[PDB]
Order: structure tokens, then sequence, then C-alpha cells
């Protein structure tokens, strides 16, 4: 339930 | 997950008149939303940021609030530049990251009537086997306008074609385009090409045509 | 100024492969992390990827995720989409957008977008578009742009000298299947009036001159 970043706040997805 | 109603989907208003679009959310999204401007043929436009928050080089002209559920955009003093397709962004995560259905704004101008144009098939196209003949309806406004095609007083139907440009971004008109498509030896058959133009800004019909081979 | 320029659009084959490039300048590339988005006719923005500033670190959407992959090369400032397995849900202007964070409020939007490129799904063949001169007998004057295949068809007048006046006409789809428009300019009366047509999904660049 993690979450994987791809950039600085919001640029993010979770798994 | 995260669907996003865009309302209302079309809008007309005048220079200088306030309008607000609204945007609602499936699920509580805190304030990451975005506005964006959209014209044809053009880039997307960043406006707002994160529900409130102008974009340097935007002007004050432009506004949005709200947060969670339920967010609103508006443009104080609609100005003729703002004919464009608005859409909002929501932006909590990559994964749930969507789009506004958009709306597309058009701005309310005094009724303009066109100025009518005819044109002949070129003598390249006959060549080929194919006869068009184009009508052009220059800058009017509303975009609803009536255009028919008539070929030594006979009626046309089902034999062509019309186009509508966007609205125009100085002076808000639109402009048309009607395109009748027959076969060379049809072509060659009768003599006089009509164009009748109806509109609301014509207190009488316009006509303009030619006869075949003569100019 | 800050700018993104795309390439790579045209038809494709249901199930071929395509890549799509954008170009970023007037800014610092490397620093940015990079999205994709589409959009079908007739429906609303799609977002499709996400790739990381160094590049190997992405996102795909569910509709995308084992078809399309997102790469970049910093060195050449472009991002790039490589398009596999297409379909006719796949039909779509193509945009590419610049990452912006804003660490006040700790959050995210596409301060940046290109002017979008597109891609065609079809097992037709193209076809080069023939250019027509539309002469009167205020003037108006343009060119008929009839049957190519498949969009787009950009227009412009004498190499971008000639704007004001200009109309370039939505395509219509004949019923043949092939696509068609008109340009035209209305100019009041050696001063020559050339259409310029770019077809890019055949490679073709006809340029007409209406008298
Ligand atoms: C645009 O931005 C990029 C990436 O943000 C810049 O590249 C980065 O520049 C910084 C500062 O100059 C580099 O830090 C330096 O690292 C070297 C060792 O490599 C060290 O000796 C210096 O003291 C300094 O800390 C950083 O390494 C570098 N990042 C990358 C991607 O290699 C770039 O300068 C900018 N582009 C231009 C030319 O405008
Ligand atoms: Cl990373
Ligand atoms: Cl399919
Ligand atoms: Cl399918
Ligand atoms: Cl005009
Ligand atoms: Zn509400
Ligand atoms: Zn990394
Ligand atoms: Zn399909
Ligand atoms: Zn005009």
């Amino acid at each position: 339930r993690k979450r994987i970043h791809i950039g600085p706040g919001r640029a993010f997805y979770t798994t | 997950n995260s669907v996003l109603t865009q309302s209302p989907s079309s809008l007309s208003a005048s220079v200088g008149d306030r309008v607000t679009i609204t945007c609602q959310a499936s699920q509580d999204i805190s304030n990451y939303l975005n506005w964006y401007q959209h014209k044809p043929g053009k880039a997307p436009k960043l406006l707002i940021y994160t529900a409130s928050n102008l974009e340097t080089g935007v002007p004050s002209r432009f506004s949005g609030g709200g947060s969670g559920t339920h967010f609103s955009f508006t443009i104080t003093s609609l100005q003729p530049e703002d004919a464009a397709t608005y859409f909002c962004q929501q932006y909590d995560n990559l994964g749930d990251l969507s789009f506004g259905g958009g709306t597309k704004v058009e701005i309310k101008r005094t009724v303009a009537a066109p100025s009518v144009f005819i044109f002949p098939p070129s003598d390249e196209q006959l060549k080929s086997g194919t006869a068009s003949v184009v009508c052009l309806l220059n800058n009017f406004y509303p975009r609803e306008a009536k255009v028919q095609w008539k070929v030594d007083n006979a009626l046309q139907s089902g034999n062509s074609q019309e186009s509508v440009t966007e609205q125009d971004s100085k002076d808000s008109t639109y402009s048309l385009s009607s395109t009748l498509t027959l076969s060379k030896a049809d072509y060659e058959k009768h003599k006089v090409y009509a164009c009748e133009v109806t509109h609301q800004g014509l207190s009488s019909p316009v006509t303009k045509s030619f006869n075949r081979g003569e100019c | 100024q800050v700018q993104l320029v795309q390439s790579g659009g045209g038809l494709v084959q249901p199930g071929g492969s395509l890549r799509l490039s954008c170009a970023a300048f007037g800014f610092n590339f490397s620093s940015y992390v990079m999205h994709w988005v589409r959009q079908a006719p007739g429906q609303g923005l799609e977002y499709l990827s996400a790739i990381s500033s160094d590049g190997e670190t992405t996102y795909h959407a569910n509709s995308v995720k084992g078809r399309f992959t997102s790469s970049r090369d910093n060195s050449k400032n472009t991002l790039f989409l490589q398009m596999g397995s297409l379909r006719t849900e796949d039909v779509a202007v193509y945009y590419c957008a610049r990452d912006r964070y804003y660490e006040t409020s700790g959050s995210n939007a596409f301060d940046v977008w290109g002017q979008g490129t597109m891609v065609v799904v079809s097992s037709a063949s193209t076809k080069g578009p023939s250019v027509f001169p539309l002469a009167p007998c205020t003037a108006a004057l343009g060119c008929l742009v009839k049957d190519y295949f498949p969009e787009p068809v950009t227009v412009s007048w004498n190499s971008g000298a000639l704007t004001s006046g200009v109309h370039t006409f939505p395509a219509v789809l004949q019923s043949s299947g092939l696509y068609s428009l008109s340009s035209v300019v209305t100019v009041p009366s050696t001063q020559t009036y050339t259409c310029n047509v770019d077809h890019k999904p055949s490679n073709t660049k006809v340029d007409k001159t209406v008298e």
C-alpha cells in the first residue's frame, strides 16, 4: 500500500 | 476512480458579463484542481492552479474557488479573446488524475450579416473528372444560417457539404463554407450556378451566381 | 519562450507501432517531470503517462500500461512515447506537458503543453491531397484541399506572411471516406497569394498560387 514517486508533491501513484 | 462532472457543457455570454463554470468531484480531492484554457489548434494553457491561485501572466479577469468535492471557475468581465474551451483537471495523484468534459464558451455579439462569395471549379479540377463549387459566408453572427444550391433554378439535395470555422478571437464572428460536388458530365450539362443565403441578419435573401465558362 | 513541439503523428495499421517525440524549447528540460495526455474526438482529455526528470521512473495508466512506453533523452531535450499494439480507441490528438510543483501548497499542475500531434489507427491507405485554386470573377480567394487521408492538414498563406483575413475550415469527411477542406482569405484590391498545404502522413507539401 505504498506511494511511488515520480516527482515532488502529487506526482505519485499508490500500488 | 475519480470522475469529474463539468457544467454547463456550453455557454454563451456578452463582453463585460460575469460567468461561472462548475466542476464536481466524486471524491474529496482537497484543493488539487486546476483550470485550463484551450483554443482550437493551440496548446492548452494553465490559468488557475490548486482551486484559487493565479499562474503568472494570467489576468485578474480569471478566478477560482472551492475545495473538497465542489469547485468553481469565474471569468469576470468577458473579452472577445476568451472564446475558448475551458476544462478542469483533478491532480490528487497520478493514479486518479482525470479531466472534466470541458465548457465551450461563446462570446455573444450583435447580429452581423455575412458577405457572400461564390467560386467556380478550377480548370485543373475539371480535367480530373470532378467539379466542386464553393460558397463562402464571411464574418457573420450567429452560427445558424441557411445555404442552398440552385442549378438553373433547381434545388440541390444531398450533394453538398457545409463547414464552420471556430469563433473569431477579435470580432467574435464565424465563417462558413458550402461545397456543391458534381461530376464533370453533370456540371457541363447546365449553365447557371447559384448560391442563395438566408440569415437572421439579412432582411433580404442574398444570391451570388455565375454562368459556366464566362469568367 | 517556454515551448513544446510534437512530432511523429500519422497513420498506423491496427496492431502496428509508432514513436512520438516531444521537443522542448526555451527551458531546462532535464529538471522537469513530463506527462503524456490524449484526447479522442468528441471526448474529454485522458491522462496517459508520467516520467521522472532522470527518466528511469515512469507511470502508465491502465488503458495503455503494457502497450505504450514513455522514455526521454535529456541530452537531446526530447520526450518520447513508444506506441505498440494500437486500437481504434487510440485515435486521438496526443499531448505532452511539463509538470510544475508548487512547494508552498505541496501541489502540482501541467504549466506547459504542446500543440498536440494526431494519431490515426486504420487499415486504410495513405492519400495525398489535391490542391485547387478558388478564384472570383473587398475580394475573396482561396484553396480547395480535396481528397486526403487522414488528418490533419495545415494551411498557411505566403509562408506565414498573410494571416489576417484567412479562414481555414475544419475538414469534412466525404462519402468517399476521404477528407477535404477549404482555406480562404478576404483581401480588398504583382502582389500574389500563395497557399501552403502540409499533409505530413503522406509527406506531401504543395504550394498553390491563385490568380
Ligand atoms: C539545468 O538544470 C540541470 C539539472 O537540474 C543542471 O544540471 C545540474 O547542474 C548542477 C549545478 O550546476 C549540478 O551540480 C553540480 O554537480 C557537480 C558534479 O557533477 C559539482 O562539481 C558542482 O559543485 C555542482 O554541485 C548537477 O550535477 C547537474 N545535474 C545533472 C543532471 O547532471 C544544468 O546545469 C542546467 N542546464 C543549463 C546548462 O542551463
Ligand atoms: Cl525517480
Ligand atoms: Cl480495435
Ligand atoms: Cl477493442
Ligand atoms: Cl475577415
Ligand atoms: Zn456541491
Ligand atoms: Zn530516479
Ligand atoms: Zn477497439
Ligand atoms: Zn473573413
